[PDB]
Formats: C-alpha cells, structure tokens, sequence
C-alpha cells in the first residue's frame, strides 16, 4: 500500500513536471522566440541565459524519463534501476543550476514586467521564476520519494540504494558547481 | 492586486510539505503524507484586502547549501520553521536557516514557527525524548528565539489538529502589508 502510494505520487508528479516545463516552453520562452511581442533590448537573444538547458531537460523526461517510470508502476521495488539506466541524462541539472543565478539577475535587472504582462496575458498562476525554480526542486525530489520507498521496500532494495546513490550524486555534483 | 511570494526553510523534521499540504487542503493529509508540495497561489482575502498569497516548499534541498538560496531572491515574507519536539531543529534556526536566510534577504520578514504542537504533550514523544536528556521546545523558548533573529511574530501550529495553522499565513501576509 505505501510503496503503491509512493510510486503513485512519482507517476503524478512527474506528469505534473513535464506538463509544467511544457507550459513555460510554450508561453513564456515562445514570446521570446516568437518575434509575436516586443522584447526588452536587455534580454534580448538572451534566451539561453533565461532558460538555461531547460528544453533539453524537458525533452529527456517528455520523451524517454516518464515513459520508462510508467513502465516500473507495477513494480515500485525496482524503480531505483530507472535512475541508474537515464543517471547520464541528469548531468543536465548540473548545467540547468550553475545558469539560474544569471537568469535571475538578467530578470531583475533587464525585464521589467515583460514575463508578468505575458503572465497575466496567458493567465497562469505561475510566474516565470516559479516554472523557473522547478527543475531545482524536482532533482532534489527524487532523492525523498527513493527514500520513502526503502522505508516499505523487502531487502530486494538494492534496486533502489543505486537509484538513491545516482539521485543523491546529482544534486551534489549541481550544489558543487555553483559559484 | 498584491502578489505574495512565502518561502517555506527548516529541518526535515519540521514536516514542511504536510504543513503546506494540511493548510491547502484544511485537512492533515492522514492516510499517506505526500512529498511533493508543488509552487502553489491562492486568492485569500486579510483584513478584508484580497492578497494572492504564493507558498514554495523546499522539502529535498536540507542538503544542498547553494541550492536552497535559488529559491530565495524576490521572497516578500520567510516562514522559518522547527518542530516543538525537535531541539536539533530549533537550534538549526540559529545555525543555519536564520544565518542564510539574512545573508541573502536582509530586509525580509521572517515569522519563526513552531510546527508538531500536538505531539509536546505527547507521553511516547516527550519519553523518547528524556531517553536523549533533552525536552520539547516551550513557548518562551520560541519567542527567546524570535526576537534573536528578528522574527516579527512566533506562531506554533499542528498539522494535525490545524491549531494555529490558518493563523501562521495570516501572518505571514500581515507581515508583507
Ligand atoms: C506541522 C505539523 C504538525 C504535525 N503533527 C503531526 O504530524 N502529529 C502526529 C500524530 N501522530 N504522528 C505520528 C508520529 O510521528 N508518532 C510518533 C513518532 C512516533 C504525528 N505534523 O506536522
């Protein structure tokens, strides 16, 4: 029942994640490519900066990382392997982290209100640094919900303390790498 | 109309996400307690001005000193927080959070709470904790604490039984008005 739960919550909150990430790309990083709006020449062809690798991000867990934790949903007890298979594709966090500091400043300081008027405009809840914060949270998630499955896993759960290794590794190493 | 971005810090132990879950829901989650509390807005009228009130968690970050600060910028009002049957917890508010939390935000309020006040008077909890030599965390404790980081208020709350916890974002909206 509990490593049901678990595995549950995983599953929603990484269909939640990706329908997030999605939300940001396509609202307030397509104004900016659109060439639809008037940018800011602060920000100006600083997407890179504002977003970081937040596409590559989201492409790794739209295209492969959600598909292959759905196919562990029946089998919770196992899923510290979906970790370690995909453990490469999280070095992009390291990247995704050392970058948002720039971003927040660029925001601040060479913005304005132009997020907010696109905020407001498309009516989301959520503003661009709220999206912006996601990709920290959600590295350093994984490590909680591995944890809660060794808290209810048999001792066949070394196919879970090697998914926390990686997932307790990557959020280090992206700790490690800020300035 | 007035956008509030709140920022939850403190231990592990001080159950951050069930208490931003218990406070969204008006109900203690129970059954399972999840561990994802996602970045959250809400409309709640204070002193009868509406306010969008903004709440983040920060569950997962206890770790990682120089992530935690990349939820920080742009905070209008910090809940520090400690569990009451928690002394490691409610010294870590002078060791680490308040100290972070200032060198970052230096003009922010800051409400200090006090979280698990069902469990203080609790024989298994209060026991467990004579066995280590130590005692839940008292009132005047709190507010000693407060006024050394400059807490504008000291609340204590439960999850649990929702004592003092619609009272602690009221404040924490006060605080930003
Ligand atoms: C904030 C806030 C208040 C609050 N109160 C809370 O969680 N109370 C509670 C009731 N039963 N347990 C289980 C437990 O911990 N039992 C003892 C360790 C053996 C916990 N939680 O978060």
């Amino acid at each position: 029942r509990k490593k049901e739960f678990i595995m549950a919550e995983l599953l929603q909150t990484e269909k939640a994640y990706v329908r997030d990430l999605h939300e940001c790309l396509e609202t307030y990083l397509w104004e900016m490519t659109s060439g639809v709006e008037e940018i800011p020449p602060g920000i100006l062809n600083k997407e890179h900066i504002i977003f970081g690798n937040i596409q590559e991000i989201y492409d790794f867990h739209n295209n492969i990382f959600l598909k292959e934790l759905e196919k562990y949903e029946q089998l919770p007890e196992d899923v510290g392997h979906c970790f370690v298979t995909w453990a490469d594709k999280f070095q992009m966090y390291v990247t995704y982290c050392k970058n948002k500091p720039d971003s927040n400043q660029l925001i601040l300081e060479h913005a304005g209100t132009f997020f907010d008027e696109i905020q407001q405009r498309h009516g989301l809840a959520n503003s661009i640094s709220s999206y912006l914060i996601k990709p920290v949270q959600r590295v350093t998630k994984y490590q909680l919900l591995l944890k809660e499955l060794l808290t209810c896993c048999e001792e066949g759960k070394g196919e879970l303390k090697d998914g926390l290794e990686v997932m307790l590794s990557v959020p280090k190493k992206a700790n490690d790498a800020m300035h | 109309m007035q956008a509030i971005k709140c920022v939850v810090v403190g231990d592990g132990a001080v159950g951050k996400t069930c208490l931003l879950i218990s406070y969204t829901t008006n109900a203690f989650p129970g059954e399972y307690i999840p561990t994802v509390f996602d970045n959250y807005s809400a409309n709640v009228m204070v002193d009868g001005k509406p306010v969008n009130l903004g709440l983040w968690d920060t569950a997962g970050q206890e770790d990682y000193d120089r992530l935690r600060p990349l939820s920080y910028p742009q905070t209008d009002v910090f809940l520090i927080c400690f569990s009451l049957v928690s002394p490691a917890s409610f010294e870590n508010v002078r060791a680490k959070w308040y100290p972070e939390v200032r060198h970052h935000c230096p003009n922010t309020p800051i409400i200090l709470v006090g979280t698990k006040l069902d469990l203080r008077d609790d024989k298994d909890t209060i026991e467990k904790l004579k066995e280590k030599k130590l005692t839940p965390i008292t009132y005047p404790q709190g507010l000693a604490m407060a006024k050394e980081i400059g807490a504008v208020k000291y609340l204590e709350c439960s999850a649990l039984t929702q004592r003092g916890l619609k009272t602690v974002f009221d404040e924490a909206i006060r605080a930003v008005l």
